[PDB]
């Protein structure tokens, strides 16, 4: 239970479900990773947005 | 001595199992994070950006390469003639290969979901025009004509303020999934063709330049996943790196 | 909106499937009631009609007088786990140093199980079956030996790249799945998905993959479904230079979780190729043995 | 109350006094996709009375030294009305049918006929007769059509498979001194919710006999067998040109 | 160091052992199952169903092969006649062969249950006749005429407008399983004899043709289990596939 | 616990009882599969049913 | 390496080393090295009476 | 030219159904295309020659050496990750020895 | 990789050792047992004849 | 073959030895007035 909080992804919001067998949390397994995602970031990267119906260019 | 039986499966490195390693450090602490931006969560959060569809993939010397990211749009004799014509299948070697989403489908063995084709007039502002992009679903040979084109899935694109229509190549398939095509047997995995056709003529007034380009840019939707992560084929290295 | 009466009282879109089975549980055989004498008109279970395509529901309490008997005979060795969780030979590479068949240290499989007939003849049963799986990889020299050698399997899927030698780039397996052994190490055992991009495995295909004219060139297309393609199976020596040790990898697969329909015939006669019913139309084999007359045995 | 019968579907009907029962196939009655297990996106279109409804195909002869006949479905109706537009103009099909098979007699005929479906029913050769040679079967004995194709050796079904298993499928008899009609319900066989029906053939429809037709000379020689069928619950997605192959 | 001992089974691949092996790809989900009909779930499903009973399996030539699954019934003196005789055995090597039960059973070693063979007459309307079916458990020879083998389990059978019986041959057996026989000491296993004797005539009027066939149609009933899965012996392969 | 669904069986009223080591679900044993059984399916595949007492063709 | 096939009665005996019988898809085999442990393998009670 | 992806979906240019996917996001994770061993170096040995002819080997580490790997991290400019080695020692030929 | 250490008595066949083997027929329940006479539970049963 | 397109029924003789055909109400008019060979077969009502 006690346990070194020493791997890459301590210290994030997204929650694992790792297994190990060691002190050092970097030697456990990979897990499964959360299934959020955060297409806009790249692909609506925009101040003010428009929505799908209306023309953009106002 | 809790007894113990060893099963097959023992002394064997698979590189896809996911168990506990021996740690080579003890009671190290890595550096902490701070905050960068751009965190990648998922893959299709960049399969949903759009990139340049290589339509003009006919050039192939140095001289003229930046020639394959745009394809003319010129006057016409307004017979519904014919512009461009290309597969909508994304790992299928052809204009796709330019795009993020046509990569990333290298390193996975099954995809399902819509497409998008994004088109951009890069005329003058005085220049008008009409144009019908005609998805055609499989089965459907190359159309000869516009009459055979519109009897699929269609867009009549308008010119104006608005420089950019969207084709959505929507998912009508047998298979939930569907693998990457080729010619063979593999074609039961063809998604269909695209082509694009003029419905009324460029239109350009005296003193404008009487020829035009249009940029594709291809992306997915939202409903696309991919699916048995692979290796790449459509990009290979000659040997004797450094 | 709906207006229109035959619009409103309309079957169209009616996506529930109507069921007239049900199944209930069978965990022992069932068992028999007593039974007396019947001197009875009307009430003839003896007689049916077969023309109507369905089984007899006759029983034996009411063709003879029966006594009870509670049965304890179990049906759970008839389930379709039972009868495939058995792991049977599937494939065979062979690997020698001159010859023909792999004389350069690296050979591809195309993934099929349908090259030995003693576990073909078992999913031919059914048209369409569902399964996870558990292949295992026996390692040897002809003679049998086990001999202190390194391999790789690689699985590649289609699409990926196949390895045109021992050298190649394909074996980095930085995306394909990858095993190394040693011979003298027990055989490798992993466990396989449902890697369809259909619902279910089918054995036979009534139809071809591609549009167009069909002639006498593109007639091996016909019963090829890619979505049993499953892609290919490689295995190196792994080394730069020349192995010194003729090996053999057979391979082993074992059902689970599974799931199957549309019963079939089984096969009678003798198969000939891989993915193809055809048969020997000049020796045509009766189904079973024979007799000089019909009223001896 | 169970050998007088009449099918209506559409714009047909179909009448029979001498009939054994309906056979439903494997106890599921036709439906219409689901959306969960659909994955298309794009509308079909479901015409109700201009597909489903019953079309007469052809008419074989049983004479004294018949083998038997296979026809194959949906192939039987891809050049045939309006089903057989819809399914080429689109991509897409799913359907059932409701088979019908018609062999009339007199009481002083006797004979049985095997009338049964056979999913994915794929047709193997003689290999040469020795085995050696890996033929093929040509296109005009995989999709034969609405004028069906003759069976070579049906006691192993021209697959490698026997005849006498084959009631493990649906199937009725045509027994002439019993009923001359035989009437079976097939849903959609298919490991995916649509496909192709020009490409693709669902299942086949064996009509062999058995016992072999006998009658004394003076009766009626010519004892023919005509193949009836309605799709069900059809629906067609995908739309394009129309081809035909 | 947690110590542990290795036992005896250690390093052996045991083919019908069921474990839990190592998984090759990690956060593959499988293409969902649509509902697809005619799903099994105990091979018992198609042991109840009924199969052509290949009694008259004598011809061996191509041109005769489909004689095999029908057996005739014509006109006789009135004497009590044999028409057919056969074993109640099924994985014996005979009739039940053509059977989806003689084919499942040799897959299983022992089997123990009812039986069921359905006899239809496929002869004219107005052809009459009476037919006596009698079941002799074991220790009874071939009967030598009708009077020793209506002592036996039996059924008469009127033809009529119903053209089928069900004779059901019923579990008389000393063990609760019974395996398969042979000529040797498993005739311990054998199950016993079938035969077919004429009870008046087939009586036919003038016009009618003066023989018939009968088709006969076997199976199992809801008693019948089977056990010990093994491989099939009545079905073999000559080498060299593809 | 918490695991995968990821094997051929989930989607179906039938209950195992598997053991894993694993986070897929299609690693696991084989298991007991539920005794249950609907011959009728191809042995009774009627519209209309009939008895036993019964003759059929009424 | 060996092969230990057992072959339940009616099933095929192997008559060779290159048969067919020893694709064991459904009787139980178990294969071993001399140089592992002895195979050991449980039994049930598998009698007709 | 603003810059951003088309927001178009199908249902606003075709008479669509309805869909209910349950096709899964979970294989494109970053994870499941990275936690994928494959070759990052290859250290020689040998008895004559000129690579080591002494015994010993130095590798400076670099996992950019090998073109199938090293085209997965480079679509990325930063990348933090726990990792896990595996040595995969042999003879050219292939033979285990012992050594 | 959960360590462990082998201790010695390790791939040895011990006759007298009672523990798990691996089953060959998996969902094999046997011929039921019905009352036959005679049943021995303990040789001193027999010493006492 | 071009006439089981139509509106049809298959009659199997029998003890009934009768069977009726239904021509159904398929017009463009409410009304329908009496065909003659002219523009008045703009009134036809089909074959059977
Ligand atoms: C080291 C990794 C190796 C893993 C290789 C496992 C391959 C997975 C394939 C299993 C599915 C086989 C299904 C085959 C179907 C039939 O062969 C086809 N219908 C061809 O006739
Ligand atoms: C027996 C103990 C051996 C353990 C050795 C493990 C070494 C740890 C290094 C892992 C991190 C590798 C990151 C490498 C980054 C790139 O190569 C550089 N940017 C160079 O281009």
């Amino acid at each position: 239970s006690h346990e070194n909080s020493n791997s890459a992804t301590e210290g994030s919001t997204i929650n694992y479900t790792t297994i190990n067998y060691y002190k050092d949390s970097y030697a456990a397994t990979a897990g499964k990773q959360s299934l959020k995602q955060d297409p806009d970031k790249f692909a609506n990267p925009v101040k003010d947005i428009f929505t799908e119906m209306a023309a953009p260019l106002k | 001595g809790f007894p113990t039986e060893l099963k097959p499966g023992t002394n064997q490195f698979l590189t896809t199992d996911d168990g506990v390693s021996a740690p080579i450090l003890p009671n190290f602490h890595p550096t902490p994070c701070i905050h960068i931006p751009g965190e990648v969560r998922n893959l299709l959060e960049l399969c949903q950006v759009e990139t340049i569809l290589e339509v003009n993939n006919v050039p192939t010397n140095a001289t003229s390469l930046m020639e394959r990211l745009r394809f003319p749009v010129s006057a016409q004799a307004g017979k519904g003639e014919l512009c461009a014509v290309f597969r909508a299948d994304p790992g299928r070697d052809g204009p796709w290969q330019s795009t993020m989403l046509g990569q990333l489908c290298g390193y996975y063995t099954q995809w399902s979901g819509s497409l998008e084709v994004t088109f951009m007039f890069t005329g003058s502002f005085m220049a008008t025009g009409k144009m019908l992009i005609a998805y055609t679903p499989p089965g459907g040979p190359l159309p000869k004509d516009r009459a055979t084109a519109m009897l699929g899935t269609h867009v009549i694109w308008d010119f104006g303020l608005q420089s950019s229509v969207t084709l959505v190549i929507p998912w009508i398939s047998n298979t939930h999934y569907r693998a990457h095509a080729r010619d063979g047997v593999f074609d039961y995995y063809t998604t269909g063709l695209v082509s694009i056709w003029y419905q009324t003529n460029y239109v350009v007034p005296i003193g404008a330049p009487n020829t035009a380009y249009i940029i594709a840019l291809a992306a997915a939707q939202k409903n696309f996943t991919m699916k048995l992560c692979k290796d790449t084929s459509h990009i290979l290295q000659t040997a004797s790196i450094q | 909106g709906d207006r229109v009466a035959d619009v409103i009282e309309s079957s169209i879109g009616d996506s529930v499937s109507r069921a007239l089975t049900q199944a209930l549980p069978a965990p022992t055989g069932q068992n028999t009631q007593v039974s007396s004498h019947r001197l009875d008109t009307g009430e003839v279970p003896a007689l049916q009609a077969a023309e109507i395509g369905a089984s007899s529901n006759t029983s034996d309490e009411s063709m003879i007088e029966t006594r009870c008997v509670l049965n304890s005979h179990s049906t759970a060795e008839t389930t379709l786990d039972s009868f495939f969780s058995r792991a049977g030979l599937v494939g065979e590479i062979d690997l020698p140093l001159e010859g023909t068949t792999n004389p350069n240290g690296y050979a591809n499989w195309d993934i099929d199980i349908t090259g030995y007939a003693q576990m073909r003849r078992k999913v031919e049963l059914f048209t369409y079956m569902r399964f996870d799986a558990e292949f295992t990889f026996v390692a040897c020299t002809p003679t049998g030996q086990v001999v202190p050698q390194l391999l790789q399997y690689m699985f590649v899927p289609p699409g990926a790249p196949k390895p045109e030698s021992r050298e190649s780039l394909a074996w980095q397996t930085a995306t394909n799945p990858s095993v190394f052994v040693k011979l003298t190490d027990p055989p490798a055992q992993v466990s396989v998905p449902f890697m369809s991009p259909a619902s279910a495995y089918q054995w036979f295909y009534d139809g071809y993959p591609t549009f167009g004219e069909h002639k006498q060139e593109k007639d091996l297309e016909y019963g090829a479904c890619p979505n049993n393609m499953m892609g290919t199976f490689s295995v190196r020596t792994v080394g730069s230079s020349k192995s010194k040790y003729p090996l053999v990898v057979r391979i082993y697969m074992r059902m689970k979780h599974v799931r199957a329909w549309i019963p079939r015939p089984m096969r009678n006669q003798n198969y000939l190729f891989k993915a193809n019913p055809n048969y020997a139309g000049n020796s045509i084999k009766p189904t079973g043995t024979s007799r000089s007359a019909i009223t001896t045995l | 109350s169970d050998r007088v019968a009449q099918l209506t579907i559409g714009n047909s009907t179909i009448t029979t006094q001498e009939a054994a029962n309906i056979i439903v196939g494997y106890g599921e009655w036709p439906s219409y996709c689901s959306d969960d297990d659909a994955t298309a996106v794009d509308k079909p279109t479901r015409p109700d009375v201009s597909v489903n409804r019953f079309y007469t195909l052809d008419t074989k002869l049983w004479e004294k030294s018949s083998k038997g006949w296979y026809w194959k479905f949906p192939d039987v109706l891809t050049e045939t009305g309006v089903f057989g537009q819809n399914a080429q103009f689109h991509y897409l099909y799913r359907s059932g049918f409701c088979i019908h098979v018609q062999c009339n007699a007199s009481k002083f005929h006797q004979g049985a006929l095997l009338v049964a479906i056979l999913p994915e029913y794929v047709i193997g050769t003689v290999a040469g007769g020795t085995g050696t040679e890996d033929s093929h079967p040509p296109y005009k004995q995989t999709q034969p059509g609405a004028d069906g194709f003759e069976l070579q050796h049906p006691y192993v079904l021209d697959a490698g498979i026997p005849i006498s298993q084959l009631t493990v499928c649906h199937h009725q008899r045509i027994n002439l001194r019993t009923n001359n009609c035989a009437t079976i319900i097939v849903p959609y066989m298919n490991t995916l919710p649509f496909d192709s029906a020009l490409n693709h053939c669902n299942f086949g429809l064996l009509v062999v006999p058995i016992s072999p037709l006998d009658f004394d000379q003076g009766a009626t020689p010519v004892i023919p067998i005509t193949i009836t069928l309605a799709p069900m619950c059809s629906e067609f997605a995908g739309l394009r040109q129309a081809v035909t192959q």
